[PDB]
């Protein structure tokens, strides 16, 4: 069977040069185009470029070159993405994808056939940072809530009244800012009986920063 | 230059569906049409090669057809395992590269598509006194799980200052997602509302906040 | 026989490095997705053997190759005799030979002190005296250049592959 099997997941700071790895076994490296393609989390396949493995010559799509170089070491049947200096918005997954010739004569196209299992790029300019926690105050049921601002890395988990409370709880998956900073809310819905009545406490963890913060939720005035 | 798929296209398990792919002269026309399965956390897979021939291993419930400048994969016989991301490719001549379509997600539907349910909390006190305003529009319970989000102030688009989350499965099978609007307070009491409009299978639900 | 080995070859040579497969004990067979298919002295037997000529020039070259043509091709690089008997087919190959930022490794002699006699390789680096002066390796040019090839130039600047069946005196 045609394997292709990638480097490891690759944490990174912003400026730092970068080579990730895709090995070629079950079939002759040498005799086929291989390339890279990129795709950032939730977004669609992003085509970059092949290499031949004979003899280097290359293929890189408007976007790719000059950004990126590809390479190969045929005797140990392996190919090579490079960056001299990742940004930020380098961070994806990056599919080495082996390209024979599809079709014939004027029909023959370098078409991805087989894929490798991919190898995560994370590159952020970001440290431990806890969280800054602001309460969303409700006003035959109101909606109160906890915003979780500007956290480094992830997880935080949110609990309520130190988990007395479980039912109408919803904690929502984090937002990554511009600034490399993690944000999350959680909400949780009441009887609006209950305002005058009972005290809400969202309990916030971030074991990464060892910071726990319970923040009284009030009706406001 | 794009070849454009539906964003999303669903069925009951046993429906077909058809996922179109449009280019031009230099892409689909002349050249030969890939599909690529991608389910979720896994790599691409070929489905579909020379606009309609399967690898080994692939169910003739997949088909390929191109005609003129776009192509069509069908799946006849809809499986929950047919829940995925489809991209068609093929080699653009004039550009010299191989391109992926924009992508359409497969839902095979095991309940009532639902709208979501939309919660929009106005900047805190506590964080307008941290000179900060961020606007929450919370997403939950829709299925099948794409939306799109647009913010109106008063009712002109705001583009800057938006951040959106994917949308993630919850427990239920329904979906949840996130919509921030970072603000200067001075914006956001310059304002007489702010709304947060969500778009599911071409209906809206909006949700206005208020300085007062 | 391993027409396949030459046809659906992924890298072809330059035309003035152009490669030549020897085939000798098989069968042949035939061949849409070729935009010229002309044969000379047959047409559409057996022979002692077959050589396939394969190599990439410009579309509007394609016409040299050809018994009794001239151009830079022609004279200087692929020579057919004037009584051959075999067959030239080649189709556009932008897709595969063509590079965004131009390909440089398809290259052609464009000065030689003689002509090539009909099947003659030369793979010389040799700089070319045009003037009275000998050159030291610096009218002293060298003698060959890039198509560099693009993917949006008009099809006659394209890249096209060529394959040349010479029989000689293999069953079809
Ligand atoms: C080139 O490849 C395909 C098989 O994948 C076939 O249709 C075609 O005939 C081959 N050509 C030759 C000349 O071997």
């Amino acid at each position: 069977e045609v394997q292709l099997v990638q480097s490891g997941a690759e944490v990174k700071k912003p400026g730092d040069s970068l080579k990730i790895s895709c090995k070629g076994s079950g079939y002759s490296f040498a005799n086929y185009w291989i390339g890279w393609v990129r795709q950032k989390p939730g977004k669609g396949l992003e085509w970059m470029g092949i290499i031949y493995p004979g003899d280097s010559d290359t293929r890189y799509s408007p976007s790719s070159l000059g950004q990126v170089s590809i390479s190969v070491d045929k005797s140990i049947s392996t190919a090579y993405l490079q960056w001299s200096s990742l940004k930020a918005s380098d961070t994806a997954m990056y599919y080495c994808a082996r390209h024979p010739i599809h079709g014939y004569g004027s029909g023959s196209l370098y078409n991805p056939d087989y894929w490798g299992q991919g190898t995560l790029v994370t590159v952020s300019s970001a440290s431990t940072k806890g969280p800054s926690v602001f309460p969303l105050a409700p006003s035959g049921t109101a909606a109160l809530g906890c915003l979780v601002k500007d956290y480094f890395p992830e997880p935080v988990t949110v609990s309520w009244n130190s988990g007395a409370l479980t039912s109408g709880v919803h904690t929502f998956p984090a937002v990554l800012q511009s600034s490399g900073l993690y944000s999350l809310s959680s909400v949780v819905t009441v009887p609006s009986s209950s305002l005058g009545t009972q005290t809400y406490i969202c309990n916030v963890n971030h074991k990464p920063s060892n910071t726990k913060v319970d923040k009284k939720v009030e009706p406001k005035s | 230059s794009v070849l454009t798929q539906p964003p999303s296209v669903s069925a009951a398990p046993g429906q077909k569906v058809t996922i179109s792919c449009s280019g031009s002269n230099s892409n689909i026309g002349i050249n030969y049409v890939s599909w690529y399965q991608q389910l979720p956390e896994t790599a691409p897979k070929l489905l579909i090669y020379e606009n309609n021939q399967r690898p080994s291993g692939i169910p003739d419930r997949f088909s390929g057809s191109k005609s003129g400048t776009s192509a069509t994969l069908g799946i006849t016989g809809l499986q929950t395992g047919d829940e995925a991301d489809y991209y068609c490719g093929t080699w653009d001549t004039s550009l010299g590269a191989y391109v992926f379509g924009t992508g359409t997600k497969v839902t095979v539907l095991g309940q009532p598509k639902a709208a979501p349910s939309v919660t929009l909390f106005p900047p805190s006190s506590e964080e307008l006194q941290a000179n900060k305003a961020t606007l929450v529009c919370l997403i939950s319970d829709f299925y099948p799980g794409a939306v799109t989000v647009a913010w109106k102030a008063d009712s002109s688009p705001v583009k800057a200052g938006v951040e959106t989350t994917t949308p993630s499965k919850q427990s239920n099978n329904k979906y949840a997602a996130s919509s921030y609007l970072s603000l200067t307070p001075e914006q956001w009491k310059s304002h007489r509302s702010y709304s947060c409009q969500v778009t599911h299978e071409g209906s809206t639900v909006e949700k206005t906040v208020a300085p007062t | 026989c391993p027409f396949g080995e030459v046809f659906n070859a992924t890298r072809f040579a330059s035309v003035y490095a152009w490669n030549r497969k020897r085939i000798s004990n098989c069968v042949a067979d035939y061949s849409a997705s070729f935009s010229t298919f002309k044969c000379y002295g047959v047409s559409p037997l057996c022979f002692t053997n077959v050589y396939a000529d394969s190599f990439v020039i410009r579309g509007d070259e394609v016409r040299q190759i050809a018994p009794g043509q001239t151009g830079n091709i022609a004279d200087y690089n692929y020579k057919l005799p004037d009584d051959f008997t075999g067959c030239v087919i080649a189709w556009n190959s932008n897709n595969l030979d063509s590079k965004v930022g131009g390909n440089y490794n398809y290259l052609y002699r464009l000065f030689r002190k003689s002509n090539l006699k009909p099947f003659e390789r030369d793979i010389s680096t040799e700089i070319y005296q045009a003037g009275s002066t000998p050159c030291n390796g610096v009218n002293c040019y060298f003698p060959l250049q890039s198509y560099g090839f693009q993917p949006t130039y008009g099809v006659g600047y394209q890249p096209y592959r060529v394959v040349v069946l010479s029989f000689e005196l293999v069953c079809g």
